């Protein structure tokens, strides 16, 4: 065929451009993944604002993210990451799922049996029995030191009843939120509760059937990982 | 048709900053590290045996080195960001990346920080893979930007192979740590230094008495050290421009 | 498959007045006139589907209903022009008591239910919520006048079956009141809206259907423009 | 799936006019014709024969039936445009849809306008075509447009198939013709309308004496007729507002 | 199927808009091709600015608009159209072209043969030579008044020595224009001059190629037919 | 196929120059030093494929760049800093007459001269127009000065060969004056200007090519910003 097109210029404007606001005066750049020791506990609130549709697109998103990462093999703190998921609810003011677990099967049956729960949510409660039951899963796990990150897929507007102690509880835990919000409608100081004060923890998407698009997927297995 | 050309030629990372540092007004009259937008990462040790005493030492060294740094409170790709930690056996994190916003907040929290008395015994490896993988997970972007880990050891460190791994992790991060510790060890800095090439050095602390002759050498040198314009003689050894 | 149903008709008096009055530089506002004495009671959403601010901002429409309704110049002092504010949640959940509310005048007992009610965090329950509206209508209501009535809607709600809204609608039919239905967003299951905006699936009627449906894009959407003016403007119009 | 639904309900052409007319303040006052923004083509005759008073006679005609009319002389979709040709057994257009931009200086054209004695026979179907598609090419957008044709003649129309054919095209082309011309033919009436459908009647012009009768007739319920509110006994017949 | 989708609203705002603004105060309507009779002369300028692969493709948009449009059988005032085309060029001081002709085969061989001047035009000259030539075929093929319309293929960046004359034979020559200017870089005075004062008598084409763009030729034969 | 040759280098002084004036806010503007003696002839096209107002800014950039060279303090008294300026045609097109310019210093002769060259109308010719600059050269330029030369092109020409441009330049480059080439737009013979910047073809240098080629897509563009300040200074380094 022809010869390849000419190369680009060496140091376009952008470029100089950076460098003198460098010198005197977003995007963040966020080291490859490498299998480094890593911990996620997801978090879907059960509000009837999500929808059963989404709902199932959802539980697509999740499964094809753990199909995505590497799993580890089992604890006392080797490599690789491991992975969990639950979809409390406000009804019954209790719901638990599977714990973390790199066994993907136990995965794929939890979610195949997963149910809607379509109806009310206090975020803090959730988030609070959440923590609990990561805690007690992470003492029956060895000490691990590895991280603990939360990845919170929700808009995030429910009660809040005790929102702020829990987030509180969860800054003096050592964990690093991560927030993907869908629509529009959102709520900016729930957000920021979540996101400890940082402008770019949180990721937005027009719409749920979005997670299933290429490009936020890599964005947001680039983030985690 | 044949993929696309080759990156072009540039201007040399070092001196481009030199000219646009002669020309851009009043950049070049009052300087205030660090030389560049950097990060700082304290890591605090309550090792079995740390004497609160010294505690309170290292308290007023990280409190001093704050102050004489300045912020990047707003989002402009210009001052110092933080993040302060404490580790053990385990790790514990205490500020972050994002939290930090302003220089009166950030001393207070410092100071205001609680001190856990433990007795757990130390793994300085353990804080060394945290700080290279959770610490740095995420930095703020920039062409130079610029990296830096202080840390703490009350007790030498052990000669072993998960040290060299990790520091060699470290080093693959594009951090530029500069150790802290009692009393030197050789092997320490064997296991450092890779094939006569510097990681980062090993310096000494007090138990009291001065302190600026060395807070001076620790300023100047390693934590804003200029990319470009180095001291002469500061340091036994070979510097680093930077990366690795 | 088959074609859709024909789409809305066209613009109403209102906004052609406004947007008249936008730009050409003579009667404006909104007028309304209640030809014979009725009654209202508008219906507000508390499931977890609408929100903290939404609600709020649901709440603050809900306020200027009410005020443009019993601010219309009443077409007879010998009779009254009455209206009536509640808010609905999962079973058994509507205030005030079932005494506590009647037809209302004044704007005091109104206004303070109105800027008082609080959000409930459940589920979207339109069973309990119609069987209420249609058994105080049946209790209170003078038998002589032709009443009205509003509602938010989803058409989801736990429990809910088509045949038994079916039933339902059937009901507060028999008790004589015809139904308008105002929805926001497109999250909402449309045949089950449908269904209560009609009370025949089978038969949709075209003129019933469109005239008795009010859609709208977002929350924020519903305050914007006159469209308070023009659904209030629609229901007045018998 | 299905196809799109059908195209729902409307409130009428001419009421919400009538609505919207009353609430636009100072557009029910003062009225200027054309009612709504039009077209205007008038065409004139040259066929051997017309005498040069009688061009003269349509010369002032057709400036006091401008001078009456507004125009449009920017791109806002209100006022009358204006389109002068000539016409014989062939055709010659003098000034079309885009020239005009202001009212003196179309007065001027069409009073400076040559005047093109001839001898060629006269053609009147010839021109029916040739406005029905060549100066009706392209016309100004509006849901409402309106477009008038006036014609001449110093001769009365043969009756052949040509010119029913000629005047069908007209019709399908959206145009309201009205013709003028000496004197009345049966003939041309019937040709003209169709199956009890009138097209555009045929008016009558002195050969000297007085003209407001008759100019006055055209210039109210003819060349700016409210499409809403047609006026009485303007002209026997039963019109047809809108386009047909 | 699933039932198709409701239907366009009544008087949709712009409905009431154009309503409003038309009671009391762009895109110009133009009833579709009927195949009245109609004369039709091109016009390529041979400005060395052309390109000769651009002349290609104008070859091949002028091939495709003869294939669409419908043609005469004859002359003697039939339905249907003609259609002609000239190179006239500024070296030389003239350039000749096959007159118009329904003959499509004529127009096949003289496109094969079609050679790019890549010369000047001194468009003056040469829309008075090009009419004096479609005068002769006119008289050449009796009255066929139907009409006489010219297309003009070109920036219209050239000399003007005889422009305003010839503009003025145009005028008393019945004539009706259509320019479609191609590229950013265009005159406006020449483009206002054979407009003939006319604000929507020109086209925009963002480039040659643009030509191709079945939109754009469709366009072109609803306003010319 | 063959992977594209390396791309233009990073921009150079003028430029960043520029960039950090427009919002950092010491000499600024972009200072030239004619370290040695020298000649410099700006060509300007004279062809359609220009045209009447891009032919005029053209020669608005021309006299900008025969202001900014002869105003660049001469680095030597002792020796001059030389500046010239023709128009090229169609064959035999190339004002003024042979014997007519000579190295001008005051600035108004040039500059009228420049504004009185009139749009020739002919043929974009490059044979001829090469051949009456180098001979010019070969007869005028003083045998020390080491000179240099600006270009304008398309490298379109009626009657032109690859073969004809590389033994042109191989004669300019016999004559001894190296030759830098600008042009304006992309409807331009790739091959032909690359053989005229380079002269070899086959052996074309990459180094060679970026820094002897400038390129600008918009004749508007052309004036704007640093770009006439940027080339001439370049014109000026060594
Ligand atoms: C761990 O992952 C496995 C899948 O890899 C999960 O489901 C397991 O699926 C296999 C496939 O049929 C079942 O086969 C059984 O395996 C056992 C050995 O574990 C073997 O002794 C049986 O004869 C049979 O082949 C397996 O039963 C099934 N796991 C369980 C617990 O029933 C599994 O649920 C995941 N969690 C575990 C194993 O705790
Ligand atoms: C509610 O009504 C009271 C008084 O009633 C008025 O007379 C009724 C027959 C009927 O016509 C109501 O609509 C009238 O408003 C309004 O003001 C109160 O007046 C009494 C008389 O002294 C006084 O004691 C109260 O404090 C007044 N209420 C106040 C000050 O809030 C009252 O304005 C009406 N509601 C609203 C919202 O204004
Ligand atoms: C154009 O040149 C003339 C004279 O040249 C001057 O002397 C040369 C040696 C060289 O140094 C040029 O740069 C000088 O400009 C200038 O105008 C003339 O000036 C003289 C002295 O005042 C005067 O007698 C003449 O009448 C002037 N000629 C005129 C008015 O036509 C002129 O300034 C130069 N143009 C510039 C500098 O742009
Ligand atoms: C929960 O959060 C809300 C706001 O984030 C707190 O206050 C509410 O603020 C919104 C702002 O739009 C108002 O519309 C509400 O009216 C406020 N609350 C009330 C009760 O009026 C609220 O205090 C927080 N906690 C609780 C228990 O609601
Ligand atoms: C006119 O059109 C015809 C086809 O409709 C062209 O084709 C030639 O027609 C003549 C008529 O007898 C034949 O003798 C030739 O053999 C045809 N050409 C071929 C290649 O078969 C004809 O060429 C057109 N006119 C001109 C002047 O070319
Ligand atoms: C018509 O010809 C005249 C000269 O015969 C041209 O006049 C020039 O127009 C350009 C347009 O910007 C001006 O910049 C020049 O100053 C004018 N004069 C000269 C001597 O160039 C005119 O441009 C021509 N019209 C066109 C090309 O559309
Ligand atoms: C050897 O030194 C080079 C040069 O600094 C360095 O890049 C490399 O990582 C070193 N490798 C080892 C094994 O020391
Ligand atoms: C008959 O008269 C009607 C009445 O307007 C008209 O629309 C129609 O075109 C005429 N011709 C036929 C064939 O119906």
């Amino acid at each position: 065929g022809e010869p390849g097109p000419p190369g680009d210029p060496g140091l376009t404007e952008c470029d100089v451009m950076t460098y003198v606001r460098e010198t005197c005066g977003t995007e963040l750049y966020v080291a490859q993944c490498t299998q480094r020791p890593v911990d996620i506990v997801f978090l879907l609130d059960g509000s009837e604002r999500l929808g059963e549709q989404n709902f199932h697109k959802v539980r697509r998103f999740v499964e094809e993210v753990s199909r995505r990462l590497t799993l580890a093999r089992k604890d006392d703190d080797p490599l690789n990451a491991r992975v969990a998921l639950l979809q409390f609810g406000g009804p019954r003011e209790q719901q638990v799922a599977f714990p973390l677990t790199s066994n993907l099967t136990v995965i794929q049956e939890a979610l195949a049996s997963a149910r809607y729960l379509n109806s009310f949510s206090h975020v803090g409660t959730g988030i609070v029995q959440a923590i609990n039951q990561v805690v007690q899963g992470a003492r029956a796990g060895a000490r691990r030191h590895a991280e603990l990150s939360f990845v919170f897929l929700t808009d995030g507007v429910t009660g809040n009843d005790s929102l702020d102690e829990a987030v509180h509880s969860m800054r003096k835990q050592n964990v690093v939120p991560t927030v993907v919000a869908v629509g529009s409608d959102v709520d900016t100081d729930v957000l920021s509760k979540i996101s400890l004060g940082d402008p770019a923890a949180v990721f937005r998407e027009k719409d749920y059937d979005s997670l299933a698009q290429p490009g936020f997927f890599d964005r947001f297995i680039r983030w985690i990982c | 048709s044949g993929y696309k050309g080759s990156r072009g030629d540039s201007m040399d990372q070092c001196a481009l900053v030199q000219s646009i540092k002669d020309k851009c007004p009043c950049c070049y009259g009052p300087l205030e590290c660090p030389v560049f937008p950097t990060e700082l990462a304290f890591a605090l040790d309550t090792s079995e045996g740390v004497t609160q005493d010294r505690f309170s030492q290292m308290r007023e060294v990280v409190l001093k080195i704050l102050d004489d740094l300045t912020i990047a409170e707003s989002n402009c790709p210009r001052g110092a960001r933080v993040a302060v930690v404490t580790y053990n056996n385990e790790v514990t994190t205490e500020i972050r990346f994002a939290d930090s916003k302003k220089k009166s907040v950030l001393l207070d929290k410092i100071k205001n920080l609680q001190v856990s008395l433990t007795s757990k015994q130390q793994s300085l490896e353990t804080a060394m893979s945290f700080v290279a993988r959770n610490t740095f997970k995420r930095v703020r972007s920039g062409f130079l930007m610029r990296k830096v880990a202080v840390f703490f050891s009350n007790k030498p460190t052990r000669a072993t192979p998960q040290l060299r791994e990790a520091v060699l992790k470290l080093s693959d991060a594009g951090i530029t740590p500069l150790f802290l510790t009692s009393q030197e060890d050789r092997q320490l800095i064997n296991a450092l230094q890779i094939n006569n090439t510097a990681v980062g050095h090993a310096l000494v602390l007090p138990a009291g008495g001065d302190l600026t002759d060395f807070l001076k050498n620790v300023l100047t040198c390693h934590v804003c050290l200029d990319i470009c314009n180095i001291d002469p003689s500061c340091g036994f050894g070979s510097w680093r421009p930077s990366f690795r | 498959g088959p074609p859709g149903h024909v789409g809305p008709p066209g613009p109403d008096e209102c906004e052609i007045l406004d947007i008249i009055m936008k730009m050409c530089s003579p009667d404006y506002s909104c007028p309304i006139t209640f030809s014979s004495p009725a009654d209202i009671t508008i219906l507000l959403d508390g499931s977890a589907s609408v929100g903290s601010h939404n609600f709020d901002i649901t709440k603050r429409f809900a306020k200027r209903l009410a005020e443009r309704f019993l601010t219309a110049s009443r077409t007879d002092p010998g009779q009254d022009v009455r209206v009536a504010v509640v808010q609905y949640s999962g079973t058994g959940q509507q205030r005030p008591e079932r005494a506590a509310l009647q037809f209302l005048q004044n704007y005091t007992v109104l206004a303070n239910t109105v800027d008082s009610m609080d959000f409930f965090n459940d589920a979207t329950d339109v069973m309990d919520a119609l069987g209420y509206v249609t058994r105080f209508y049946r209790e209170a209501s003078s038998n002589a006048a032709k009443k009205r009535l509003l509602l938010f809607s989803d058409g989801n709600s736990q429990g809910a079956t088509p045949a038994a809204i079916e039933k339902a609608v059937q009901e507060a039919q028999r008790a004589g009141v015809e139904i308008f239905a105002v929805v926001v967003g497109r999250q909402v299951n449309e045949p089950h809206v449908r269904v209560l905006v009609t009370g025949k699936a089978a038969e949709y009627d075209v003129v019933f259907g469109e005239r008795h449906l009010f859609r709208v894009p977002s929350y924020q959407a519903l305050l914007r423009g006159v469209f308070y003016q023009t659904v209030s403007r629609k229901v007045a119009l018998d």
